């Protein structure tokens, strides 16, 4: 059995890690939900 | 609990309790990926959370209720992933999405690589609105991971 726990609230918090980037990918969805890339 | 805010998915089928994923409760409705539940009922304490709406293409279900979440990433702005991964304390991190480009059109994609336990994260806009889930997406030439930003249709 599956079961949860509250893990925070959901804000905006400024001053926080700044990091990642902005891929543009040409991708696929197939029937059971998932991506692939073209 | 019915509290509107971020939740652990857990599991104890597994070897001792492992988190399976995330999801995101609002108005009384509690919103994850359909890949972590399977679509199975929820434990929340004493209560039961039964699933209401689910889409196996969408990769997204919905629980006690219809979905919920409307907002919209603006294609401009940064936006925060509230990253909830298995044993760590829940954290923002602040990107600039990236594009999935489709045959029936474009959506957003965060890539920040997280554990898979991490599937269900909320991504939210500037007024603290939840835009998306993370936890569905694609692996990259550099190993990296790329999830899109995944979000329903609200009535
Ligand atoms: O988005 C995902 N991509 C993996 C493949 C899933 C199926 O083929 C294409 C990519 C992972 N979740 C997932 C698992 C099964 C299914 C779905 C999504 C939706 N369909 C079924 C995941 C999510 C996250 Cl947050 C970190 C992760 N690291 N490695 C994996 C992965």
């Amino acid at each position: 059995d599956m079961y949860i726990e509250r893990a925070g609230d959901i804000t905006w918090e400024k001053d926080a890690e700044v990091t990642g980037n902005s891929p543009r990918l040409d991708v696929a969805l197939d029937e059971s939900g998932d991506f692939s890339l073209v | 609990e019915t509290t509107d805010g971020v939740y652990r998915v857990m599991t104890r089928r597994l070897l001792g309790s492992t988190q399976v994923g995330v999801g995101v409760m609002q108005e009384g409705v509690f919103h994850t990926m359909w890949h972590v539940t399977k679509g199975a009922a929820l434990r929340s304490g004493e209560g039961r959370l039964d699933p209401y709406w689910g889409d196996v293409k969408q990769d997204l279900v919905s629980y006690c209720g219809p979905w919920k979440l409307d907002a919209a990433w603006d294609g401009l702005s940064e936006v925060q992933l509230l990253a909830v991964p298995p044993g760590e304390r829940a954290k923002n991190i602040q990107t600039l999405p990236g594009i999935f480009k489709t045959k029936d059109g474009d959506i957003g994609a965060v890539a920040l690589d997280y554990p898979a336990g991490t599937s269900g994260s909320p991504i939210l806009d500037k007024c603290g609105r939840v835009i998306g889930l993370y936890g569905n997406g694609v692996v990259i030439k550099n190993g990296s991971y790329v999830s899109a930003i995944t979000q329903g249709k609200r009535e």
